[PDB]
């Protein structure tokens, strides 16, 4: 029973800061060193920093050094990293790790579940959602084009509809914002008879469109 | 008492690295802590043990090597390297334990007229083992003919100045650098840190 | 910095067989190595660490061997919950910990024939200037997959881009979305939109198309 | 790492002048670390200058290195014909660097090319194919325009000219220009000339022979 | 007395394997920094490799994991084994011994082996002779229809220097190289003195030596 929950990830224009988080619980963390691991979008893990147990002693990783800071309050139980001067090259899911402390060298026993920090001047825009008409079963969906940032939930008939639905992880285009797909393939019989709605939400921007999809 | 880092960190005068001085420490409470954030370290990397974990170990002796190099060649302490100074200079074990330190002393090692005391070997026919040093001034036999402690052709004296001046680049600027190696023997232990 | 380098990029294997993964570092990092499994979107999660030593609550299937430079991750009997991307990291170099490139284990099926379904570009769409083919590759396996935009007889070369959904929780097939995006004006500029199919379940190249 | 451009990229001047050769770089370098490789036409280069000043064994006194910092100086006083090369700046930072290399001509006084027409030889002929060479010999510019006349018809599009670089002794230049043909096409003429123009001549220099004579 | 002797340059085929040979007469190879410079046909000069006297390797980024240096004490005699070649590999490669460093430039130098990735295939020459017209008269030689370069040439076995012009290949439109050398004598010369043009095709091992007359 070792928890870990990080906050205040989200998006930030290059050169700005930003600051996380991560509160500890139900093990002594004045005691252990403390660890901060990033994930690129569809890469690999990164370890970018490491604080002593009392936040006397700190390391980074070259691609950061300079550039972030780690602290810790042992009062509150919290881990922190100032993110200064933020680049492209930063845009990941950031983890904290509480260190093993059971060998001479530093390893990761527990985790925080991540937050996203998405690092880039295009602002959040709200997605166009455009439908997708058919033309031996048939398949039909929707095109979520044209937002930012990550992410973008899509249901079909308000989480009613769940066998048969393929949502594509979503691409960066050209244009800074990103395209996703959302198909459902229904059986040819109902299809003027049974309605299909889509049903995309993006937080960032606060905006749920609702679209019907009929050949 | 206290282990004396600073006799090694805070010296004045740094040693070649041909010539890398060595500073045997034992029977004594280190407070690793201080040290490591002492000054500021341009690098700093630990091999086999965490820094923030010594302050819990005890070992039979710990080793503080000194010396300097310059900016680009600081890579080159660390295990599993090869060039003229890991090579020829100084060596580290692949298996090694400890951390390496390094910061730079353009201020310090470097002259307006360039400091050429500080010397690194540039020829030796055979590489270094580790931990081994060679303060030799034979002089290197590049060919068939023996030189017989005349410098010529095919005839080298082995060291090379580096000739610090404070306006290059910091690839060619002075660096010291301090490696601190933790023996462990069936031995009873004598430095605990604390 | 240390280079780990995992082998195989990726694996499929059923329930119940016996999984081994490769991790090679570039030096000799004596016995600290960890290995870490990671979900779709989750936390990663020790499994052993110092190359040995199995982490508390980790079921007794997981096990590491290794030393030096060559290491290896077994799993006696894998189980559903087991399927994942799995990381091993060296921590010989305390201050530049380094992570492999990851292992991610799949299922193995039978091989599944894509059904290709194409979209046009809808009336709502096409009056902001952007127009976008869709082309649908559906329930196949394995994952491997050549889409490719013919537009009169033109191999649309750097104008699309392709999406692949995770393994089906039903049938553990993939998915493949082909999105050709262009201009307007590049739009009436042809008139043939088809969309080519290669995988491993086809007797030939399976061509979708439609006409504006 | 540093990295050194050297300008400017060709030097023109006339024997007994002063060459100058900048190797700069928007870092300082340690003047230890430079050093200056001449490499003539068809030769390997040779060290003339190491530790940016000091002269290496048997290089002439006339070349000189010179500067510190970020302004290096190769300095070729009474520049001779036989200067004639390439002269490259180095230095190690983490590799051995070369410089982009200036090259080193050296001008002389107009010059007419001696001309000379060689006919193809009965060996080739009976291979069945002629080649017919020009020769345009110790000139002075490189600008030159051979013409081709078979039987006092101007060729186009069968020839291929070669220039040597400046002769290392009296800097001047040399010219072939090769016309081919089949030998059944050489059989069905006469008279074979090469027209040649220079600054050198008054006036156009024709050399000619007659086939079968 | 001192030499670097270069051999194994030619034609190679693209993605084949060649091994270079300098041996030295003079110094010690085993016992000095010994490395290889390239240089491609109109361009700069490039360093390759290093071996040590400690055994200790380097190479230039643009040959890493392709080529490999090494020597042989035996025989006094450094090597480089080039493999997956390409067109960017096409030099005359030197062997030079030093490093271009402090205390260890560039001397000596060998004379250079011209490596040619090719598809084609290798061809001798043919020699014929550019007879003198019936002060001062013109001879030469044509050396046609070879592959690849170089090929080099003399007059009367190296007695012969003055007035002597060796003009650059041309390439043909039909793939092989063709050259001319030329030599001006006194034309007084030319029924006392026999002249003879000696051709070496390196990659084909062809010495062809042709007597230019009066015809
Ligand atoms: C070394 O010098 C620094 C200041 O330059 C000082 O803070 C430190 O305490 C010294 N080392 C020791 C062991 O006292
Ligand atoms: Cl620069
Ligand atoms: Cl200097
Ligand atoms: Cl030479
Ligand atoms: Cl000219
Ligand atoms: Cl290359
Ligand atoms: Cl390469
Ligand atoms: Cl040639």
């Amino acid at each position: 029973e070792v928890q870990l929950v990080e906050s205040g990830g989200g998006v930030v224009q290059p050169g700005r800061s930003l600051r996380l988080s991560c509160a500890a619980s139900a093990f002594t963390f004045s005691s252990y060193d403390m660890h901060w691991v990033r994930q690129a979008p569809g890469k690999g893990l990164e370890w970018v920093a490491v604080i002593s147990y009392d936040g006397s002693n700190k390391y980074y990783a070259d691609s950061v050094k300079g550039r972030f800071t780690i602290s810790r309050d042992n009062s509150k139980n919290t881990l922190y990293l100032q993110m200064n001067s933020l680049r492209a090259e930063d845009t990941a899911v950031y983890y904290c790790a509480k260190d093993g402390g059971k060998l001479w060298v530093y390893y990761f026993d527990y985790w925080g579940q991540g937050t996203l920090v998405t690092v880039s001047s295009a602002s959040t825009k709200g997605p166009s959602v455009f439908p997708l008409a058919p033309s031996g079963t048939a398949a039909l969906g929707c095109l979520v084009k044209d937002y930012f940032p990550e992410p973008v939930t899509v249901s079909w008939n308000s989480g009613a509809l769940t066998s048969g639905v393929h949502t594509f992880p979503a691409v960066l285009q050209s244009s800074g914002l990103y395209s996703l797909s959302s198909v459902v393939t229904v059986p040819s019989s109902s299809l003027g008879t049974q309605t299909y709605i889509c049903n995309v939400n993006h937080k960032p921007s606060n905006t749920k469109v609702d679209k019907r999809v009929e050949p | 008492n206290l282990c004396p880092f600073g006799e090694v960190f805070n010296a004045t005068r740094f040693a070649s690295v041909y010539a890398w001085n060595r500073k045997r420490i034992s029977n004594c409470v280190a407070d690793y802590s201080v040290l490591y954030n002492s000054a500021s370290f341009s690098t700093f990397k630990c091999y086999g043990v965490s820094p923030t974990k010594l302050n819990d170990l005890c070992f039979t002796n710990v080793y503080a090597d000194s010396f300097v190099i310059r900016g680009d060649e600081v890579r080159q302490i660390a295990p599993g390297q090869t060039g003229t100074i890991a090579d020829y200079n100084y060596k580290l074990p692949d298996d090694f334990t400890g951390c390496v330190i390094a910061w730079n002393s353009n201020n310090l090692d470097s002259k307006v007229g360039g400091n050429y005391n500080y010397l690194y070997r540039l020829f030796r026919k055979s590489n270094l083992k580790p931990f081994e040093r060679d303060i030799s001034t034979e002089i290197y036999q590049a060919g068939s003919t023996p030189c017989n402690g005349v410098e010529g052709f095919n005839c080298y004296f082995p060291l090379q100045s580096y000739g610090f001046q404070p306006t290059n680049g910091v690839g060619y600027q002075p660096y010291r650098v301090v490696v601190l190696s933790f023996e462990l023997l069936h031995a009873p232990a004598t430095v605990c840190g604390k | 910095d240390i280079q780990m380098t995992q082998s195989p990029s990726s694996l499929s294997a059923s329930v119940g067989d016996r999984v081994t993964i490769t991790c090679r570092a570039s030096q000799s990092i004596s016995s600290y190595l960890n290995w870490y499994q990671q979900k779709p979107g989750k936390a990663p999660k020790l499994l052993i660490y110092a190359a040995s030593s199995l982490q508390s609550g980790v079921p007794s299937r997981f096990s590491g061997s290794g030393s030096g430079t060559d290491f290896t991750l077994t799993i006696s009997s894998l189980q559903p919950e087991d399927f994942a991307t799995y990381y091993c990291q060296q921590s010989y170099s305390t201050l530049a910990l380094t992570f492999g490139g990851g292992t991610k284990v799949e299922i193995k099926r039978t091989v599944a024939a894509p059904s290709v379904f194409i979209f046009p570009p809808s009336d709502e769409q096409l009056k902001s200037g952007t127009a976008s083919v869709v082309c649908l590759l559906n329930n196949f396996y394995p994952r491997e997959a050549k889409v490719q935009w013919k537009v009169d007889n033109a191999l649309q070369s750097g104008n699309s881009q392709e999406s692949v959904t995770e393994q089906d929780s039903k049938d553990s097939t993939y998915s493949l979305s082909s999105t050709l995006t262009l201009s307007k004006a590049d739009y009436e500029k042809h008139k043939v939109y088809a969309c080519e199919v290669t995988h491993q379940g086809l007797s030939s190249p399976v061509t979708k198309s439609f006409n504006r």
